[PDB]
């Protein structure tokens, strides 16, 4: 599982120049339970 | 005398008269409720016949009585106990002293509560009369508040007429009633001193005796007693203990209750050379010679309780003891004392419990496995809520039945685990082999309150690196990240100096801050994204040859839906490397002859561990002036965990809102050094050297010694040469001693004319050298006799041969 | 004034391409997120000088490169915080490059707080104070702490305070139009107090005529896919939504004929942020409630303004891990939980691990339940009624407990200890008394356990049980009561007895020294001594002050300068089962200042030191005055003290000898130490000489020898401890060749 | 209603020179519930 | 030998670049590793 | 020399409403059983 300050790095590994998409909780799917690649890449801007 | 079956006595005194004719009680002896009777009623009655109590002796609220000296002046030794104590003397109004001087041994049981005038209570050393003082506890009484003038016999006259013993760091004289004294002292000839008159007692005979070697002269007996003397084991022909009784003695004991119907006496039987009150499990009786035998009728020993529940607060167990089955249990023992060795001694024989088990407010014991062959709880009767097992307020439990080998079965009922502060939840999940996981209902556990001070940590850390090469130790271990890397809030390193490998989780703790354990807190290390390198957290000791022990704990804040359990590391022993020694502990060298010096020293305890000693000797030069002088807190833990949870929640919140020449001797500390001059000083250097490939000495201690001189070595041999001149000048020359004691300093010249008095003169070393002898001037004419004596630093020599010289008129 | 244009709030993440939208403009918040793939260079050619006022909060997170927000927001003034970010109106987080703030024009935070944390580059945290906002900003800026004389209005460079309706700052002081920020509200060209009727109130800061919200209403009516809000007029206020009790005719919030509570069917049916209490503020029917307020911060009071309007919750209430709660009284207007949903185990009410929950004062409360200290549990069991319909299966300090009113035969309180005696309520079997427990704590607005006294028969004197309470402040009032402990019986009800809570104020003691005294010499003859009302005096309360003259140093007159033990104890007491079980077998000058903290001590010399004693006194027949504190002060010296009157006398001798005599000052500055004699030849330079007190006394003046022939002029100046006196009149003389 | 030793202090007053009877006990009878003179008379020797 | 042991630990894991840190904050072994790694 | 109960009674009589603080035998009871006592010490043996 990735929790906390991993995520800011973790999400960048899946987001990059694309930025991050906007307009339960994320830590739930990341910290509480194992988070795969798909949920990480979904948060980035399409 | 006769073996009178046990009896109880109350407000009146006439019934007491039945004890005159019997020398042994086949049971228990009670004297209570002696309300409105006066001391004149008791001081005229004595029972020296009674020798034996088999069950229990008790006196309670007896008014008028002063002591048991006259009542039982020969009660020698006390099977079915009262509560925990053979002599229970409770709430006494006029009683003052114990008086059971002949009562010598109670191997099973102990002995005072709320007696406002009974003194001489703690002066008796109970370690020998009773097996374990752990059951004994002196409480509110007259002697509870120290106001007694405990004057033992002979102390007033200053004579040690009675033995003195040491306990709790204090060595004082002991006595029973200030006229008699102890019956328990030497055991195996430990303290003794005088006992009866002046001699110790051997091992087989217990306290007090007139002669050690002779068992007959030993009044008491430790293990067994033939009719006349103690024996290491009771001979074939010839008791419940401490004694030996012939086969018919037990036959007579059995026949006594065979023909007499009394509720309280006991069919005494024989088994295993013993006169035991009852046969063991699987043994029955068929009359004959009354020897217990087995049979093909194997039946368990069943206790049939009248009260229904033998509420266990040690005679509860003892009445239960011997029973392989109990037909009815609740335990409420307190005090924190480990009486459990007794409990398994009694309950270890229990193999079945028809009723249920309840354990409430228990504080004394530490482990539950003392039900060694329990193997079954029938639970015919159960607690409210139908609990075959009940545990509550259990403030000292640590370990349940180790289900590794145990195979308990529960016929019916449930279990109850509530307020189990020091109980490991792993143990609770371990009981679910018992077959209690399924069944009808499930009401067994109170989750939160089980494991409050103690716990059950599951994860162990593989300790990696340790460095103890000096008086300091580095510790490096594996770093552990929980599923949530925040959830580990640090590491709780625990360690304490462990002399022996008997260390457990707690090892005691003091509320005044005098905790045995040493605790430090290590913040979690920084981490990187790549798992290739993790900066392993470490620590270092604050100050070596003793042994040291380390075991690591974590710190995790619990969460409702998180499986967080923390981490642990086992206890591990490490020791340092060699250190410098200390100086030989205060040596001294004293010259033991004119040519020898004996040196002695001590082993310095500043270094502790493997121990040679080096001894240098060096001459000291003589003084120059002698050659020229003319001689003639949880309150903050709740906080910290709350703010830690708050920090984690705030961060995840922000994410959810942002995302999508010497001699040496070994171990011996004395030496003789020879080959020394008679009157010189030798300085000796001491080096204690705790290592022998390059031997490692310490700093040195400097001592010295001057050998004893020899005065006769200063004597001048032969007469004194003399010359006479015409001007009344007489010149004298002598011989210097070959080996003077240190240095000759002056000469004494004595001369006397024929028929006249004597005169003396001193010639210093400077005077002797300047004049090349000694010249006397102005001597009157006539004949003179002269002698010369030498003098050195050590002392004086001997006079030379007289010399006669004449001066012409 | 407002020299700019409004803009609804936004968040920007991608790069430095969209932030340029803020050159010209907020109706909300500015978020600068996820600015990770840029460098200090992109930020360094950007600025936003127009921003003067932002409403709710300001957030910058995951921004790499920017060294400081200096020149980002060079003119922004105040945040109000109609909305807040988790109690906070300002958050900047994980700034690997931000080094200093640069928000120097910041003035006020009306509501909420500020959260700045976890920046491995940010500094200057200790040089900023949050007391003024809800010392400096940078190496280039400093905090503009306006004086309290300006209150919250603001101050100018000369120190003049801003207009009353000005808030924080003002483009011109005492001008509601020229306000940088309005104190309460804003009209088109003038800050105003309370929105003259036509311009109803708007987000508690603006005055807007019908057009603003009307437009907003039309936007919402034409919007079928955006969650905008239909603002309505009522109480002279344009509001996002009318409160409960008012309805819409769609033609102003009009009162409803029938009861119209305001329901709140929140999503997911289950909700755990003062932000959340901010949405559900004004609800009456929560159509679906938790308390997990952590931290321990006193927040329910503000939540009292949010939950003081709620009536019925359509789901379970759980008070879980509520480490910060103090009460449940803030459900002032809640009436009856709706039997719509429960919890596991049917705990429609679920209390768990609270930490400061000192419940409703049910002497007046009539809250009802539909489904789902023990004292209060019984209060709920009978008064609230969790009995009968439900079965059984329904540990701490204080915890008001129950029993049966008792009393106290004797109360005594003088300084710090209280003697308490009462009638022993012997239970129907007074062996039931495990022991009394006396309860007592501080009551500006503690147990002891007592073994039962040895009861003596007859109604005669019994030496009734009691105790001495050992802790009080010598003026604070305390609350004390007793509730017993009777052993429970199988078939005999026995609750025991409790005493009614009694309030006791111990008598005052001698006061203590006042706090922070200064002895500042406000004049050559006056010294203002100031202090503060101390908290240590432990009693009621004038202040008594003495001042004494102090002589000068003698050396100056002659110097020449020219945890288990508790359970072991409670379990051992053998004293309760051994005897009990064996029972089954035996029976088969000075001044005083009142209500003020300043005193102008007068009658003082110009340059004489004063040692001043000060203490407090809680009464005026025998003084109980506080401890004495001694300070030292010196009044302002006067130059006229050291002046010398008249010219200087001299005598001339033919052998180049000049004798000089002058008058010593009569009342110098304490004491004069020496004199300076300056002489200059006609047409030549100057020369100086020092004459000490000993030199003057021995020589009876001053002797000048070796003087060259010609004309000379001489002056004299006297030197004192404070300084030097005025120069004497010049004197001319001649030296013969 | 008595306590401990006081229980026998009055019980002997209940009993006197009558002696004491010899040869859900009194804990359930004179410890929790009130104990009155009539029942204490039973423990006294008849 | 106090300073001796100090330097020992240091190297295993003395100027103004670390004395100020040791005075301002408590002891840490991560300190002694990070100021020896470069 | 006085016993503990008599000493406590005497100090209570002297004090009045101050109560009693028994003094653990190294306190007033030891000194009274060995030497004399006065009214200038009881201020430390009063009930707090």
């Amino acid at each position: 599982t990735l929790c906390g300050a991993e995520l800011v790095d973790a999400l960048q590994f899946v987001c990059g120049d694309r930025g991050f998409y906007f307009n339960t909780g994320i830590v739930d799917e990341c910290c509480f339970r194992s988070c795969d690649l798909r949920r990480l890449e979904m948060y980035c801007a399409p | 005398g006769e073996v009178c079956p046990g009896m109880d006595i109350r407000n009146n005194l006439t019934r007491l008269h039945e004890l005159e004719n019997c020398s042994v009680i086949e049971g228990h002896l009670q004297i209570l409720l002696m309300f409105k009777t006066r001391p004149e009623d008791f001081r005229d009655l004595s029972f020296p016949k009674l020798i034996m109590i088999t069950d229990y002796l008790l006196l309670f609220r007896v008014y008028g009585l002063e002591s048991l000296k006259d009542l039982f002046p020969n009660l020698t030794v006390i099977s079915r106990l009262f509560f925990n104590y053979a002599l229970v003397i409770f709430e006494m109004v006029h009683l003052k002293e114990l008086g059971l001087y002949n009562l010598m041994n109670i191997t099973r049981g102990s002995v005072i509560e709320k007696n406002n005038e009974l003194c001489y209570l703690a002066t008796i050393d109970w370690s020998r009369i009773l097996d374990s003082v752990e059951d004994n506890y002196i409480v509110l009484n007259k002697d509870d508040n120290e106001e007694c003038g405990d004057i033992c016999p002979g102390t007033a006259k200053g004579k040690t007429n009675c033995p003195a013993t040491v306990i709790n760091g204090q060595f004082v004289e002991r006595c029973w009633t200030h006229s008699h004294c102890q019956k328990v002292c030497p055991t195996i000839c430990k303290s003794h001193g005088c006992t009866a008159e002046g001699l110790c007692c051997h091992s087989e005979c217990l306290g007090n005796c007139s002669q050690p070697d002779d068992p007959t002269k030993c009044v008491a007996c430790r293990n067994f007693y033939l009719d006349g003397r103690c024996v290491e084991t009771c001979p074939p022909p010839y008791f419940q203990d401490w004694r030996c009784v012939n086969f018919s003695f037990c036959q007579d004991l059995h026949h006594k209750c065979k023909n007499s119907r009394r509720q309280g006496c006991h069919q005494y039987v024989i088994h295993n050379n013993k006169c035991i009150p009852e046969c063991p499990s699987g043994y029955t009786m068929n009359s004959s010679n009354l020897l217990c035998t087995p049979c093909l009728g194997p039946c368990p020993k069943v206790c049939h309780l009248l009260e229904g529940e033998k509420t266990i607060d040690v005679t509860s167990a003892q009445e239960l003891r011997g029973c392989t089955v109990i037909n009815g249990l609740i335990i409420n023992i307190r005090g924190g004392n480990n009486l459990a060795a007794e409990l398994e001694a009694n309950l270890g024989l229990i193999e079945e419990i028809s009723g249920y088990l309840k354990i409430r407010r228990s504080y004394a014991l530490v482990s539950l496995s003392f039900f060694r062959k329990l193997r079954l709880i029938r639970g015919e009767t159960l607690e409210i809520g139908n609990y075959s097992f009940y545990a509550l307020d259990n403030q000292n439990l640590r370990q349940l039945w180790d289900w590794s080998k145990h195979n308990l079965t529960i016929t019916q009922g449930k279990l109850f685990f509530h307020y189990n502060p020091k109980l490991c939840l792993s143990e609770i999940h371990k009981m679910e082999v018992s077959g209690t996981k399924g069944r009808q209902e499930r009401n067994d556990i109170a989750l939160k309150t089980n494991g409050d001070q103690a716990s059950c940590e599951n994860e162990l850390l593989k300790f990696s690196y340790i460095r103890t090469s000096f008086d300091k130790i580095l510790l490096r271990w594996e770093p552990y990240w929980p599923p949530d890397f925040r959830d580990l809030l640090g590491f709780m390193l625990f360690y304490k100096e462990a002399p022996y490998q008997n260390v457990t989780e707690f090892d005691g703790q003091d509320a005044c801050g005098s905790n045995s354990w040493t605790v430090v807190d290590i913040d979690p290390p920084l981490r990187s994204n790549d798992p290739k390198s993790q900066n392993h957290p470490g620590w270092l000791m604050r100050g070596p040859w003793t042994q040291y022990a380390i075991f690591v704990k974590t710190l995790v804040t619990f969460s409702d839906e998180r499986r967080t359990y923390g981490a642990k590391s086992d206890i591990i022993y490490v020791q340092t490397d060699a250190t410098n020694p200390s100086v030989p502990l205060d040596p001294i060298s004293v010259s033991n002859s004119s040519s020898q010096i004996i040196l002695k020293w001590k082993p310095p305890s500043d270094p502790n561990g493997n121990i040679h000693y080096l001894v240098f000797w060096e001459r000291q030069a003589e003084d120059s002036e002698l050659f020229e002088l003319d001689y003639c807190t949880d309150s903050q833990i709740l906080k910290e965990l709350e703010e830690s949870s708050f920090r984690k929640t705030f961060e995840d919140y922000l994410h959810n809102v942002v995302f999508v020449p010497f001699e040496k001797v070994v171990n011996k500390e004395s030496l003789v050094i020879s080959g020394l001059r008679h009157f010189t000083g030798y300085r000796i250097e001491l080096q204690a050297c705790n290592q022998d490939p390059e031997e490692r000495c310490s700093v040195a201690a400097y001592v010295s010694a001057r050998t004893m001189p020899e005065a006769k070595a200063d004597d001048i041999v032969g007469p004194v040469t003399h010359e006479i001149f015409e001007n009344n000048v007489v010149h004298l020359m002598w011989q210097e001693p070959k080996e003077p004691n240190g240095l000759i300093v002056l000469y004494e010249v004595s001369y006397r004319r024929y028929g006249d008095e004597e005169l003396h003169l001193c010639v210093s070393r400077k005077h002797f050298a300047l004049e090349r002898g000694c010249r006397l001037r102005g001597l009157s004419p006539g004949n003179y006799s002269v002698r010369i004596r030498a003098t050195s630093l050590a002392g004086n020599g001997s006079w030379t041969e007289p010399t006669y010289f004449y001066v012409t008129d």
